[PDB]
């Protein structure tokens, strides 16, 4: 019993106050096995085909910072991301 | 001493809000009140104190009734709850920043974008002085203008002094060597990107040369209501600064300022109801990232947020950055004008050039370093020979290459310490005997 | 008519004029130099230099009268947000085949780009005597005002360096 | 030496012959017959213009104007925007009751209070009630109507309330005039007998604007937030510690606001661009539309565009800016069923006979620039009785005693 | 939308309560107001980027259109609630364009003077309608002008030719 979770889009670039986009897995699971890191409005692109610089690991979750996206495109904003987590149940 | 009563009015005079009961739309009930006189202490914490014991307040401190204070242009004493203020003499400053941002003597900031010589300030009597200034296009379009030449017509308008935008001060079409001290005015150059001009009439000039050319003019308050130009008339009101020299107040800045052309063959200019950060998409992200440092508090600009309120410098910083063709010279000029107008109110920004505009900090020579408080009277030992002739107090400190707290400047090159400085006649070395042995600064004569 | 670039730095204006400009920085491809109000602007950005033989395009910047479209090899961005294609807003169609990425605007503009090197633009006959990009003006005259302005004949290498865009961080 | 009739007072520092000089119109003109320029228009000699109460004359290339003292106007409009009697613009978003004007300034005869409540979620506040204290009479402007509170026994300072266009206009016999568009915009006018004798958030009306930030304890401060926090009425009201930014707290409402409010800088208002500066009215409209985020934002918009078009009429430029898609107005609601008398007059300028002014009763200012729906009464009853919105015969209108209409 | 925008619910449910009120009480027995109340609240909680008084006035005119179609003409617009501007179209102060709140007027156009008639009845559609005078009582539609019966136009290949 190691079913995947749902998609969690609980933050936005044009809202919030964390100056970017951060998606964490609290309220669902404690220590995951795997994490999937995709975008909302075009979900087949990898993280290397967006060109933005993020970190998305099983330890803390997802982090995008708007200050890191300076000089990359002409807009300088995070895209809208969403995540799954994989957790095993007895 | 809040005594309890029945049937008394809830509208109490409270030692800051006096005379409440004249606007009292309530009936009376019971509760704890004041006696017949003896208004309630609001500012402190006591009860129904007498009226002539009301402690004043001024952004915090609980001033006792009688403690004076020295404010901006006035001094005030705490009377019974209210301040009694009395005026002190204080000057006024017209500024011409960017290519086109005029700030008059009475506030009133406006944008013009001209192409002519313009009368910036002139004395009204028949002669006294006249300060001109060229505001011509420097970039590609007509909306990319720059200051290029400052012309001063002083000493009954028979002496013309010209400040070109490469140094090159020239009197009556002839180059001069700086310093140049005369009977009626004097021109200094303390930091090679800064020229300081003082006049005996009451006019002081500061010409900035890098990154872009800018101008700062200072008048005494004796000349109040006695000047005309693009700097207004300096009378306290800013509604009549757009009043032309033929009657009536104009509406827009470019309609007022076409009446002060110094040449008749100049065309008339008009306003521009656009913003440059929409016409250029590549410049508007660079403008947002770097001019936002005036508003965030992690930087060394949040120290000035208690005094200067950067919300109007931020709007001009985005304006000039998106508009001009060399975007970093307009960024660093607009960041050095917030730091300039913050040192005018005490708070000096030591070291704001470490992440943003430090392309000239480390380029100082071998002995002298980059300073933020360079002034005229930190000069060589030749200035110590006069020591009361040319010091010219009343200006503002500027930032350039200079020597530390000791080791004054020699005749050329590095700055040696005080013992073997010079003996200034020609500046002799530290081995000459007249009977005056050459010594540290002073001479044994 | 049609402006077009392709291949190993080959260009072709609205009035013929096939030349070869190996510039690599950031350029103006076509723009509305009417003066009163600019309807569109197309900015081309050549890559870092792929190899000797091909010549790719890194990104295309396009601004039509209110909004900015940013095209890269993998994604299309409208006003800072990633769009799923096709996109059907009532003045602007943005659709992506397996080969080309098309942008269809009501202002009389049509862009079409395979995602490596070939870029072509189509304007209607409204914009005559107004275009000012590296695609020349749109007067109909073969090589008249593009290369011979005041009697001096401009080479295609100095015609292209005139069309450059200054970015405020990179030399 | 080439003079130009515009560079007379410049000085000629750095074509027409000697004698004659250019006029900016055409050929060379003598110095006596030189024209005049005012707001990008060119007026020949002996021309007459008015400036708000006065009359000027182009004499010899200069203006010769009469010296009378006009009424002074304070403004309160939108999400916390002010203009003082001496013409100083500032922003203050306070949530309490504030002194707008009074003459109980350090004993007094009036007081005007504004009640500012939060309108939105961003922390900006707008004005929703006006209390007028005249002697012992208390009016109150609240819920699109005027209410009389505490009419005194035999003093009863003579005031008058009538409705002119879309606004409600209170006038007093002592010189105090309040004009209210029934939502958020207020105009206070004082007769020139109140020079230097008032205080509040509207300044002190002494034709000198570097002392309008005098606090309640008679101290001139430089902060908008130390001045405005000192005119609150209750001591337990909080202090405003920063001004909000609505288009930064609502990033999704910025694109609509800056596109709708760009009518002001467009070719529709291009006759007024040389007579009124549109730039502080563009910035107010965008500040107002990013912050009406709880409901009804097309009312916050249409008020900000009618604050600019009102100044344009007042300066001599009538602009017709409303369409059936942009801020429509419904003036044939008031018609008797299909007899068409109520027309939308976009700039007010019509002087018809009411049943006050047929009996000599006239006002002390000119309110003929106020936008709204105006009657055009027929020729069998050409007298407009105002308190019922009916055209009546000159005999059968009413009584008008103690500010009440009696048929 | 009213759960993702909790701050817009109080305005939406107060403006949209005109439908269940005494203004529309002639139509309450002929058209069910309940799916039109729920559409109006769903529409006003979600126009959160700009222009929400257009999302409102359309939802109240979807209900009042059914009321006319079933036999109940209701006059619900005021100068404060959803105003309409029909004297915009008048020749400067000759007053012919009136707001007809329930459409029911059959005047002569320059199509129907030449036999051309439609196949449905569109005489329930809200809007501004002409009331052409008695020296040119024929309304030519493609220019919004009242014309004499001779000088109107051609109408070939769905194009007006003067
Ligand atoms: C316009 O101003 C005049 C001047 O003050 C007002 O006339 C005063 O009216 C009151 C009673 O109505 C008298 O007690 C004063 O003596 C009058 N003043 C003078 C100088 O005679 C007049 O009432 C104002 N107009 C209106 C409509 O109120
Ligand atoms: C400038 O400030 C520094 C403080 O670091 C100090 O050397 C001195 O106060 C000033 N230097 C002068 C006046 O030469
Ligand atoms: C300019 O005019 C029209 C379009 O405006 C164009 O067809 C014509 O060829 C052009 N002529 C010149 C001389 O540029
Ligand atoms: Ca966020
Ligand atoms: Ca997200
Ligand atoms: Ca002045
Ligand atoms: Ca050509
Ligand atoms: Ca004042």
């Amino acid at each position: 019993c190691c079913l995947w979770s749902d998609w969690i889009n609980e933050d936005h670039p044009s809202s919030g106050s964390d100056d970017g986009d951060r998606e964490t897995f609290d309220g669902v699971c404690g220590a995951p096995e795997d994490i999937e890191c995709r975008s909302v409005k075009d979900p087949h692109l990898s993280l290397e085909q967006h060109g933005q610089k993020v970190q998305c690991d099983v330890s803390v979750g997802f982090i995008c910072k708007n200050e890191d996206q300076f000089g990359n495109g002409p807009f300088g904003l995070c895209y809208d991301y969403k995540i799954r987590v994989n957790c095993c149940w007895p | 001493n809040l005594v309890y009563l029945e049937s008394g009015s809830p509208c109490m005079d409270t030692c800051s809000h006096l005379e409440v009961s004249s606007l009292c739309e309530e009936h009376r009930m019971d509760g704890c009140f004041c006696p017949e006189g003896t208004v309630y202490d609001d500012i402190g914490d006591s009860g129904c104190v007498p009226v002539s014991q009301c402690h004043c307040r001024l952004h915090g401190h609980l001033y006792t009734p009688g403690q004076e204070i020295t404010n901006d242009c006035e001094q005030c004493v705490c009377n019974a709850g209210r301040w009694v203020c009395k005026d002190l003499p204080c000057p006024g400053t017209c500024a011409l920043e960017g290519g086109s941002h005029i700030t008059t003597f009475d506030g009133k900031t406006y944008t013009f974008h001209g192409d002519c010589y313009y009368v910036l300030a002139k004395g009204d009597h028949n002669d006294s002085y006249a300060l001109l200034g060229e505001l011509a296009p420097c970039g590609s379009t007509d909306k990319q203008t720059c200051l290029k030449t400052v012309v001063l017509l002083a000493d009954k308008k028979k002496n013309a002094v010209v400040f070109k935008s490469d140094g090159s001060v020239l009197l009556n079409q002839l180059q001069v060597n700086l310093p140049h001290v005369t009977a009626s005015f004097s021109v200094f150059r303390p930091s090679s990107y800064h020229i300081m001009v003082s006049m005996a009439i009451g006019v002081r000039l500061q010409v900035q040369l890098a990154p872009v050319m800018q101008l700062f003019v200072t008048l005494d308050q004796a000349s109040q209501g006695q000047v005309q130009g693009l700097c207004g008339n300096f009378n306290g009101l800013e509604g009549d600064d757009f009043k032309t020299a033929s009657g009536l107040v104009e509406a827009t800045g470019a309609g007022f300022a076409n009446t002060w052309k110094a040449q008749s063959t100049c065309h008339d200019k008009l306003d521009w109801l656009d913003d440059p950060c929409s016409l250029n998409i590549e410049s508007a992200n660079y403008a947002e990232h770097w001019c936002s440092l005036l508003k965030k508090t992690e930087t060394p600009f949040g120290r000035c947020h208690s005094a200067v309120d950067p919300a109007e410098y931020y709007k001009r910083c985005k304006y000039d950055t998106c508009n001009c063709q060399n975007n970093e010279d307009c960024l660093c000029a607009a960041l050095s004008s917030y730091a300039r107008a913050c040192t005018a109110k005490g708070v000096m920004l030591w070291g704001w050039r470490e992440h943003v505009c430090n392309k000239d900090v480390g380029s100082c020579p071998n002995s002298q370093v980059f300073l933020y408080n360079l002034t005229t009277c930190q000069q060589t030992c030749r200035s110590l020979s006069e020591a009361d002739s040319h010091c010219l107090e009343g200006f503002a400190p500027v930032d350039g290459c200079g020597c530390p707290d000791h080791t004054f400047l020699d005749e050329k090159g590095r700055c040696v310490p005080l013992a073997k400085c010079s003996c200034y006649g020609l500046y002799l070395e530290a081995g000459d005997v007249v009977r005056c042995v050459c010594r540290d600064g002073r001479l044994h004569c | 008519n049609v402006c077009s670039t392709w291949g190993n730095f080959h260009y072709k204006t609205f009035d013929g004029d096939v030349f070869r400009f190996p510039g690599l920085c950031d350029y103006n491809f076509a723009s509305d130099c009417r003066g009163s109000y600019k309807e569109f602007a197309v900015h081309l950005k050549r890559g870092p230099g792929q190899a000797e033989a091909p010549a790719g395009v890194e990104s295309i910047l396009l601004t039509i009268k209110d909004d900015t479209i940013y095209l890269t090899r993998h994604l299309a961005v409208l006003n800072g947000a990633v769009v799923s294609t096709p996109h059907y807003s009532p003045g602007l169609l943005i659709e992506k085949s397996d080969a080309y990425t098309k942008v269809y605007s009501r202002a009389g503009l049509t862009l079409m780009w395979n995602r490596e090197d070939a870029l072509m633009l189509e304007l209607d006959t409204k914009f005559r005597n107004h275009t000012c990009g590296l695609c020349g003006d749109y007067n109909g005259l073969q090589s008249y005002s593009e290369f011979l302005s005041d009697g001096v004949l401009f080479s295609p290498l100095e015609f292209g360096n005139m069309q450059k865009i200054n970015q405020p961080d990179v030399v | 030496r080439a003079l130009s009739c515009q560079t007379l007072a410049a000085g000629y520092y750095h074509v027409c012959p000697d004698g004659l000089m250019d006029d900016g119109r055409g050929g060379c003109v003598v110095e006596k017959e030189c024209p005049c320029v005012h707001n990008n228009d060119l007026y020949s000699s002996g021309a007459k213009i008015k400036v708000d109460c006065n009359t000027c004359t182009c004499k010899r290339g200069r203006w010769v104007c009469t010296q009378a003292v006009c009424h002074g106007t304070c403004s309160i409009y939108g999400s916390g925007h002010y203009i003082t009697f001496d013409g100083k613009y500032y922003d203050f978003d306070g949530h309490c009751s504030y002194v707008a004007v009074q003459d109980y300034c350090g004993l007094g005869s009036f007081s005007i209070i504004t009640e500012n409540v939060p309108c939105g979620t961003t922390g900006v506040t707008c004005s929703k009630a006006i209390k007028i204290f005249m002697g012992r009479t208390e009016l109150k402007l609240e819920d699109k109507h005027r209410v009389v509170i505490q009419r005194d026994e035999g003093h009863h300072v003579a005031y008058t309330t009538r409705e002119v266009g879309q606004y409600l206009v209170v006038e007093s016999s002592t010189g105090i005039i309040v004009i209210w568009d029934k939502r958020t915009t207020v105009f206070i006018k004082l007769a020139p007998s109140y020079k230097g004798t008032v205080c509040g958030l509207c300044g002190n009306f002494d034709h000198r604007s570097n002392n309008d930030f005098t606090t309640r304890d008679h101290m001139v401060v430089s902060s908008e937030l130390d001045f405005g926090n000192s005119w609150k009425e209750a001591p337990t009201c909080p202090d405003v510690s920063t001004n909000p930014e609505p288009c930064s707290l609502n990033p999704h409402r910025r694109s609509w606001a800056e596109k709708q409010c760009s009518i002001l800088k467009s070719s529709v208002f291009s006759i007024c661009h040389s007579k009124v500066d549109p730039k502080p009215f563009y910035e107010a409209c965008v500040h107002d539309s990013c912050s009406c985020d709880t409901g009804g934002d097309c009312e916050c918009f249409c008020s900000a565009v009618a604050s600019y078009a009102q100044e344009c009429t007042k300066e001599g430029a009538c602009v017709f800016w409303r369409t059936p898609d942009l801020c429509p107005i419904f003036c044939d609601y008031y018609n008797p069923p299909h007899e068409c008398e109520w027309h939308y007059e976009p700039c007010g300028n019509r002087s018809f006979e009411t049943c006050r002014t047929i009996n000599g009763i006239h006002s002390n200012i000119s309110v003929s620039y106020l936008e709204g729906c105006y009657p055009r009464c027929p020729k069998d009853r050409p007298i407009y009785e105002e308190d019922l919105k009916k055209c009546v015969t000159a005999d059968k209108c009413g009584c008008y005693v103690e500010d009440t209409h009696y048929p």
